[PDB]
């Protein structure tokens, strides 16, 4: 089946370059055109160009011409997306998608940010009821992921089995760092008995952490 | 370029209400436009090409029409999971151009804040930091207030906030609010309370905890 699968967020420093990947499969390579689209935070949509795997040929949005440059490698049935001179304007989801009269399908896309600021792994925190406790209620439970640059975490829960109840709230930046909180409300007959664990992957600085909630100590 | 102007930006509607978004091009582009949703933190989905053919796989009270330069997306009886933006894209010329997103939110019944205070963790004060979170969560409608206490005096400096989209199963609001102090501060004042304000009720709803106190 159709898949165009995009590589993980990118950091880049200002001024540098960053070539973004699209890797297509479950189709002939050759039939569709390879489009991309940028979305910056809070914006909409601007279609950057066009590929045609089949002969090469490109197609540019003029106001990216000399920034973007689209190439495919057809034995690997990629496409890439080369940004040059970049700067914090440039930070949005670049997507590739392609489609027809019969189907449209976007990738996932690619954060890239570009920021001078450090990579720094997030310090996760559980957070637990203090010494309150409750009677055949439900208990709601945390997990503050603070510090990081840049974005994005994942949060999962119970490695994402646990789905209704949970709120994972949007990051906030201060002073170059991002913070962000998740909550998830289960039965109080079932925590602390059974265990509640949260998972925080930081993809920028290869970081994978389980807190598992406890209840606090007095 | 054309430029697609779209309206309302943003539209609120009760389940089984007939919502309509308008897609305004600057110039003719004939029938070669499409209309999109795109949930939080996902990619887009094609919904009508053409300007009124829809895709394989979306539902029938999705429906598109017009053309030349006035476009329409219309919900029929609508529902909690439509809940999403909506933008137009025209395909007619290069480059291809979208519309601004409209935001659609569903109506729903009031419900008051479930509010829960937590105090730094034991891993946070060992480095030095002490966080005070609080949750205000499904809420609606989306307007809140959330005020902080320490010993009972209000707490104005190194509070932050942040909120999420209307969720999609029960279509209500939450917000976090984090409250940051070096871990000597923290120690040394004793009460921290969170309180919520929503139009749910005229009483804030408190929430605290003392630094001692099994
Ligand atoms: C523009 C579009 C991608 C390109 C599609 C278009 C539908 C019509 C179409 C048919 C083709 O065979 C070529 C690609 C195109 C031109 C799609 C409608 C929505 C999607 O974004």
């Amino acid at each position: 089946e159709v898949q165009l699968q995009q590589p993980g967020p990118e950091l880049v420093k200002p001024g540098a370059s960053v070539k973004v990947s699209c890797k297509a499969s479950g189709y002939s390579f050759t039939d569709h055109n390879m489009y991309w689209v940028k979305q910056s935070h809070g914006k909409s949509l601007e279609w950057i160009g066009s590929i045609d795997p089949y002969n090469g040929g490109t197609r540019y949005n003029q106001k990216f011409r000399g920034k973007a440059t689209l190439t495919v490698d057809k034995s690997s049935g990629t496409a890439f997306m080369h940004l040059n001179s970049l700067t914090s304007e440039d930070s949005a989801v670049y997507y590739c998608y392609i489609g027809s009269f019969y189907f449209v399908y976007w990738g996932q896309g690619t954060l890239v940010t570009v920021s001078s600021a450090k990579t720094t792994p997030p310090s996760v925190y559980p957070l637990a009821p203090g010494s309150a406790a409750q009677t055949n209620s439900m208990v709601t439970l945390g997990c503050l992921v603070k510090g990081y640059f840049p974005e994005p975490v994942t949060v999962t829960w119970n490695s994402g089995s646990l789905s209704s109840g949970v709120h994972t709230f949007p990051a906030v930046l201060q002073s170059d760092l991002y913070t962000l909180s998740s909550s998830v409300t289960v039965p109080s007959s079932t925590w602390p008995s059974e265990t509640v664990t949260c998972n925080v992957a930081h993809p920028a600085s290869s970081t994978k952490v389980d807190k598992k909630i406890v209840p606090r100590d007095c | 370029d054309i430029v697609m102007t779209q309206s309302p930006k943003f539209m609120s509607s009760s389940v089984g209400d007939r919502v309509s978004v308008t897609c305004k091009a600057s110039q003719n582009v004939g029938i070669n436009v499409a209309w999109y949703q795109q949930k939080p933190g996902q990619s887009p989905k094609a919904l009508i090409h053409s300007a009124s053919y829809r895709y394989s796989g979306v539902p029938d009270r999705f429906t598109g029409s017009g053309s030349g330069t006035d476009f329409t997306l219309t919900i029929s009886n609508v529902q909690s999971e439509d809940l999403a933006d909506y933008f137009c894209q025209q395909y007619n010329i290069y480059p291809w151009t979208f519309g601004g997103a409209t935001k659609l939110e569903i109506k729903r019944a009031d419900a008051a804040p479930t509010v829960s205070i937590f105090p730094p963790s034991s891993e946070q004060l060992t480095s030095g930091g002490a966080s005070v979170v609080c949750f205000l969560n499904n809420f609606y409608p989306k307007d809140i207030n959330v005020k902080w206490k320490i010993d009972g005096s209000e707490r104005q400096n190194g509070v932050l906030n942040s909120w999420t989209d209307q969720d999609s199963k029960d279509s209500t609001y939450s917000m976090s609010s984090t409250l940051t102090l070096t871990k000597d501060e923290y120690e040394r004042h004793n009460s921290y309370t969170c309180e919520a304000t929503h139009k749910t009720s005229t009483s804030p709803i408190v929430k605290s905890f003392n630094r001692n106190e099994c």
